[PDB]
Order: C-alpha cells, then structure tokens, then sequence
C-alpha cells in the first residue's frame, strides 16, 4: 500500500508574552510518532512511537538541532513577513509550513511537498515538478526571488526524493508490526425513531486505520448525497478512527436503503442494510 | 522492557505493600496491573492511562511518565492478597504486551 | 472466558502433543505466553485475525495455527529441555481499537 | 485576517456501557487560528484533569485538536464540550450524545 | 528525518 512522511510546524507569535509558540510534529500516514513544543518542558524532539525510539542518540541529538532550527527561521519569518504587509505588531499572527513526500504502493517515490502559509491563507508552495514556486502576492514574489538565489528548490528535490523518501522506507520497516498493518473497520447500524412516520439510520464504521474510509447511503442503487449527513473522520485516542454517516429513512423504506464501506482494510466493498 | 522487584517482599497484615515497574518505550500509553495467584492466572485489577494517580477499592496505580515508572500500592494488606503481582505496558494500535518477571507478595 | 485443554500435561522428547485454546468471545486478537520463576510472562506467537500469525518475542521452536477465530492452537515440533515452563492463552477483542485489556486462560503446566 | 469557525464533535473512545470507565472524546477541527479553549464539562461542571493533543492542521492549513478525559458513564450523568474561539459570539456547548 | 537545510522567508 501507499506510504506518506509529513511534517507539520505552527507558529505562533506572542506580542506581549515573549518569544512566539513553536509546535512541530511528525507523521507516518496517519500515525504521530515525533513532536516538539517550545512551551514544553523538554527542548528536544520527543518520541510519539515505538518504532521511533529504537533510534541511537546520534539521531535524536541531530532531530533537536534541526527542529531548534525551524523554530529560528519562522521567529524570523514573523518578523520578515510582518514587514512585508506593512503590519504593526500589536497582534498575533500565524505562520505554518508543512512538507513531506508520498510513496506509492511500490514504496517509488510518488510526489513532494513544500508550503508555507501566513495568517490562514497559501503563502509559497513548491510546485509538482520540484523545480518552481508559486507565490501569490508581491511579498511572496520577493520570497521566491531569495529562494531562487539560494538554490532551495534543488535542495528540496534532493531530500524530497532522496532522504524524505529512504528514510520513510526505514521507518516503515522498523515499524512494520504497527504501520504496515491494516485494521479494517467494523461496521454496524442504529435505528432511531424521530417521528410518527420517519427514521434514522446510522451507519456506523469503528476502530480502522488508515483514516481513509468511504461510506455512502444508497436507496434503490441511486447515490444519496445531498440528503446524507456525513461526519468528519474523528480520532478514538488509541490510534484508530470513527466514522459514521446517516439518512433520514421514511417510515417502511428502511428495506431499501443500503449503506456502503471502502476502506482498504476491506477485501471487497461491504454492503450494509437494515432487515 | 519492564524492571520489577524480582522478589519476596514480605508486608506484614494491615501495612502498604509498594512494588513498582519501570518501562524503557517512553510513548508508551496504556498501563495494566496483573495479579496471578499460585496456580491461577492473571487477572486485570487495576488500569491506568493518564499521568497521576488512580483508586479502586484498596487498590492504588500510580503512574509517572517523567521518570517512566508504575508504582501499585495495597492499602490494608490481607492474606487474600497474597499472590504475584505482574506489571503490563504497551504501546498505541499494539497488541505485543510487555510483561515484567513479576513480584512475588506474602502478606502474614 | 478462555479455555485451554491439557490440566496438567506431561509430554516426552521427539514428536510432543500440542496444546489447544479457544474462546466463545469472538475476540480477533489471540496470544500465547510463557511463564517462568525470574522472567515473566513472555510472548511467543499472536495472531491478529483469521488465518494471520505472527511471531512474538521467542518463535524459535514454535508453530501455531489460527483457522477459526475461536481456536488457536500451539504446536510443539520437538520438545527440549527448554520447554519445561506454564503456557498461558490470551484473547482481546481486537488488535486495535478496542479496549486492550487482555483475557487469560486456565493455563497450561508442562514439564520435560 | 481569515478566521474559520471549529466543528466539533462529543464522543467516547468505546460504546458507552453504563458503570466501566472510557474516554469522553471532544475533536476540534477546521478551525482558524489556533487560540481556542476547550473545556469538557460533567453536569455543568469543568472536569479539571483534561488533556489535549498535539496541535496540527490540515491540507487547507486549519488546525485540529483532540480533548480527552478518562470518565465512567452513568445512565444519569449528562457530559458536554464547551468550545470558545475568536469565530463565536458566545461559547458553543455542544452535549453529549450516545448515538452519535 | 528533518530538512537541514535552512530556509528563510
């Protein structure tokens, strides 16, 4: 199956209250296995996975000095960029950057990922190609022109597609018991009576990983998706995850609405009904 | 890894028995408390997952993820306590459960 | 909830019995422990579903099967000296997902 | 400045049976920016030991977060998440419901 | 594993 590294880093700056909060994390998938708060008691980068701690201490003394790194650069970015819009600093402001690389089921190299945003919206992205940028404004212009000079678009593609990639690689087989693995979701129904002649099937979907899942209510064959209330996929807090979705069944019709699950921890689609 | 005891300790009727286990995976979440009598099987008395402390009944886990150890404390000892008291850790999405060698208790 | 057949077995040296387990819980997730004075219980194969094992911490002289979700039987190619120890069964409902407090059975004493 | 609104969500980690302990779960999504305050209530009351994930965000670069609490459900007792952000007027409680 | 490099706005 497809794989997929990303990191996350969120800062926030705090005019009045000192230094801005800096929160890294580090994923495999759907599984957190690193993090880093500047707010927490710990500077360096703490264990989130097992497999992650079989790491000799070379590894995490380097993982603290690049991640003390990024918490410089956006400390600086807040600034540069509070510049760039002509803002004043008598409030917050939010700078984001995430990146990573997605394998395909042949574990090759699939896509990269670059991006920064300031204050909610896109800021720069790396393109597909991992050779051009996208900035959207003039302050994102003036952005791109520094990173063309300085080469890091050609020191991206290398880790994106080298280093991103091999070490994914790595950490899969060292934590192929958990993340190789695949718990298919277990499916059930609710019936719930909210008047004298209408219903509520709830389609239930619990404790499966990875986090993409699929239902759908069909009645006849016919896709019900304008009248279908359907939930975000929501954490349990053990690993795996929940998702439910429910139609308002008239009273008598519940032979003809059919619930559908894909996930791929399943082997073939299942097909759900009431009676 | 999971470090107990690995002995006899001998509380007499009525004081606190205090055995503990230290694991070495930090991101370790959920923590279990078994006790297993001579010739039974263990059985699940006590579980703890967030950081402090835990009560139910006379028994008392402690958890304490800074210096990565578990601690279990038996209020008023009775001779039906007396048994092999084993330490369980494991880690999110896992079935592969940690036991410790276990500590061996005989209340008088 | 967990049942395991051989109370009290002693076996030989070449070509041993092996021992059975199964529970009526529908669990997915089933293990099998070792126990002995100064070691603990120790993991030897589990077995996440139907038809899918996978070795512990001491696989090396052990095979198991798992066909049916309720029996999950561990075999014994030749018995050693090494063998002589408790043999506990342990189910759970799943291997994720679910509450992760395990299920242990009557237990299994051997000796070589 | 762009502001997003968060959705929540009040569920337990396992199908709620009256008198064996759970998690009582509130996930916070989709939301912009990160200062929020989440706070997980029992008959009205703030239930003080509460923790929270790690802040992370999604492709659209909106923040989520998970507060949970160890709890044990009764038949009686009625548990609910107030959720305040810079987005609401007044803080948004959004009880817990056992079928959803 | 991280990006070394480091990058500026």
């Amino acid at each position: 199956g497809s794989h997929s590294m990303r990191y996350f880093f969120t800062s926030v700056s705090r005019p009045g209250r000192g230094e801005p909060r800096f929160i890294a994390v580090g994923y495999v998938d759907d599984t957190q296995f690193v993090r880093f708060d500047s707010d927490a008691a710990s500077q360096r980068m703490e264990p989130r996975a097992p497999w992650i701690e079989q790491e000799g201490p070379e590894y995490w003394d380097g993982e603290t000095r690049k991640v003390k790194a990024h918490s410089q650069t956006h400390r600086v970015d807040l600034g540069t960029l509070r510049g760039y819009y002509n803002q004043s600093e008598a409030g917050s402001h939010t700078v984001q950057r995430m990146y990573g690389c997605d394998v395909g089921s042949d574990w090759r190299f699939l896509r990269g990922y670059h991006q920064y945003a300031y204050d909610g919206k896109d800021y720069i992205a790396l393109k597909e190609d991992l050779r051009s940028w996208t900035a959207a404004d003039m302050a994102a212009q003036t952005t791109k022109h520094k990173w063309e000079a300085a080469h890091v678009a050609e020191q991206l593609r290398a880790y994106l597609e080298g280093t991103c990639v091999e070490w994914l690689r790595r950490y899969l087989e060292n934590g192929k018991e958990t993340l190789q693995r695949t718990d298919a979701p277990k499916t059930h129904m609710t019936h719930h009576a909210v008047s004298d002649h209408e219903a509520t099937l709830r389609c239930w979907a619990l404790s499966f990983y990875p986090a993409e899942i699929t239902l759908t209510w069909q009645r006849d064959g016919e896709d019900q998706t304008q009248d279908t209330e359907l939930v975000e996929t929501r954490p349990a807090g053990d690993g795996t995850f929940q998702k439910w979705a429910a139609v308002v069944v008239p009273s008598g019709q519940e032979q003809r609405y059919t619930c559908h699950v894909q996930h791929e921890g399943l082997p073939k689609p299942l097909t759900l009904r009431w009676e | 890894e999971v470090e107990q005891n690995s002995g006899p300790l001998s509380v007499p009727e009525g004081a606190i028995a205090s055995l503990n286990c230290t694991y070495s995976i930090r991101s370790s979440t959920s923590f279990f408390w078994y006790r297993q009598y001579s010739g039974k099987s263990p059985e699940l008395i006590m579980s703890i997952y967030s950081n402090g402390d835990k009560e139910d009944g006379r028994f008392t886990a402690q958890l304490n993820k800074a210096s990565q150890y578990v601690s279990l404390l038996i209020r008023d000892s009775q001779p039906s306590d007396s048994a092999t008291y084993l330490c369980a850790v494991t880690t999110d999405r896992s079935g592969k459960l940690q036991f410790g060698a276990g500590t061996q208790v005989v209340v008088t | 909830g967990v049942t395991q057949t051989p109370k009290f077995q002693v076996l030989k040296t070449g070509q041993s019995m092996t021992l059975q387990c199964a529970q009526d819980m529908n669990h997915e997730y089933m293990a099998w422990y070792r126990q002995d004075p100064g070691m603990g219980l120790r993991l030897i194969h589990y077995s996440v579903g139907v038809g899918i094992t996978d070795q512990g911490d001491v696989p090396d002289g052990y095979k198991v099967s798992r066909s049916t979700t309720e029996d999950f039987p561990l075999r014994l190619l030749s018995a050693a000296p090494s063998q002589t120890s408790v043999y506990f069964c342990a189910s759970r409902p799943g291997a994720a997902g679910g509450r992760p407090e395990l299920y242990f059975g009557p237990g299994t004493r051997l000796t070589v | 400045m762009i502001q997003r609104t968060p959705k929540i969500q009040v569920y337990s980690r396992h199908p709620a049976e009256n008198g064996k302990s759970n998690f009582l779960n509130c996930y916070v999504s989709g939301f912009h920016p990160s200062d929020i305050e989440v706070d997980l209530l029992k008959n009205g009351e703030r239930i003080e030991k509460v923790e929270h994930s790690d802040l992370s965000f999604s492709k659209d670069w909106s923040f989520y977060l998970l507060y949970y609490t160890e709890f044990t459900p009764t038949e009686k007792d009625e548990y609910a998440c107030r959720v305040n952000h810079v987005t609401l007027s007044q803080p948004k409680i959004v009880k817990w419901d056992r079928d959803m | 594993l991280l990006f070394g490099y480091p990058v500026y706005v």
